[PDB]
């Protein structure tokens, strides 16, 4: 899965 | 609210109890009391808050996806009655509760008294984050909500880029945020792929003006942009 | 209760939902509804219960342990003040709220209908396990809430020696849980010991009996046992 | 730690 902060 | 009652620095203190415990939803209740004394967050505080609402936020989102992906078999199959879009319906009304509560601490009154670049760029960059959280979930004045992000993530871009250096760990996670909005909501990966490389190679070249501790801290945030990169390109 | 408009069929098919999303705290609140439509439990229904309330009572005990350690470490140290006990007392209360609840439920009237073996061994030795938890945290009437669990462990052990082989998973998961009682709340280690290595002896000699499947079932149990017996010798 | 089921 993509990365947020 | 129920948190009234109790000092500031009790409920601060208690916020990192909770934190220690894996207790986020304590945790975000202990920070909205704090917020609602009225007092502008110090840094350490600040990280409460996001890391408080994050974890519950998260743990939602996590839910809601399941359940959406459930939903969307289901319509693909046997009539299993409105529960499943019921439950994921609750879900998502819970959801939505969290992401207003957020947004009303920060329009009342985080942000109208947060001045400095640090704490300003923070605020808005949680603004465009819990507007994107209401994006990930809108069917219905989901424009709106889009653009309600993309206001906030804009204006602590600007902000960020005129009071911070490249490799600001805020600036940086605020970059790499903006980026997963324009890859995920906006429908702009070219946009996310453009901010995300120019952000890498910017904080790349200042590097060389930071210490051992601070270089830790701007590598860690790079690597996740480069994460993504990789994912999309 | 608010789950008294429900249906119990879309009760127990929003409980697996909600365990499919890791939902534990509306997984609890499902089953609790549906047990209060006031008919029996079958097989896959008490086991819903059961994981229901272990992850949500489970979630709250690490939280205990870890402010029960903070507390304990502040008390041996600078003055902090009452947070740390305030909080631990918070979570404690909230704790022994959610074993009150599973207790009201196996006594009005889970207990006094079940007849079966499987649902009766069951049935008390959830409640075993529920006042083994209030025991955990108990500091004051503590006799008399490890004599509670010792008494519904007891009873569960005697229907399950008589009504069930020694390679029932419910027996066998029964005899582990007793078996920690012994070690941890009651000071018997001894006792604690001979139990899970008789009931380990007992079932391997059963196993020939099985079926490739309940072959696993048991053996998986009888690990947990072996786990143990390692730990404690 | 101790394994309960
Ligand atoms: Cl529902
Ligand atoms: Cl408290
Ligand atoms: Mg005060
Ligand atoms: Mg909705
Ligand atoms: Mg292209
Ligand atoms: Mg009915
Ligand atoms: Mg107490
Ligand atoms: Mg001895």
């Amino acid at each position: 899965r993509r990365a947020s902060t | 609210g129920a948190m009234g009652s109790m000092e500031r620095a009790s409920l601060i203190q208690k916020a990192k109890l909770a934190e220690q415990a894996e207790r986020y939803e304590d945790m975000a209740a202990f920070m909205k009391g704090a917020v609602e004394k009225g007092e502008e967050l110090s840094c350490e505080e600040r990280n409460l808050l996001s890391v408080a609402y994050k974890n519950v936020v998260g743990g939602q989102r996590a839910a809601w996806r399941v359940l959406s992906s459930i939903e969307q078999k289901s319509n693909e199959s046997e009539e299993k009655g409105p529960e499943v879009r019921e439950y994921r319906e609750k879900v998502e009304t819970e959801l939505q509760g969290v992401c207003d509560t957020v947004l009303g601490l920060l329009d009342s009154h985080l942000i109208k008294e947060a001045g400095d670049a640090e704490s300003r760029v923070f605020y808005l960059k949680m603004k465009g984050d819990y507007y994107r959280y209401l994006a990930e979930v809108a069917t219905g004045d989901k424009k709106r909500i889009i653009d309600s992000a993309r206001s906030a993530y804009q204006e602590a871009m600007d902000i960020s880029k005129k009071e911070m250096p490249p490799t600001n760990p805020i600036r940086l996670g605020l970059a790499l945020n903006f980026s997963v909005f324009h890859y995920e909501i906006a429908n702009s990966p070219e946009e996310a792929i453009s901010l995300a490389k120019t952000t890498f190679d910017e904080a790349m070249a200042d590097l060389h003006t930071l210490s051992e501790d601070s270089y830790k801290d701007s590598t860690l945030i790079m690597q996740l942009l480069r994460d993504n990169l990789t994912l999309w390109t």
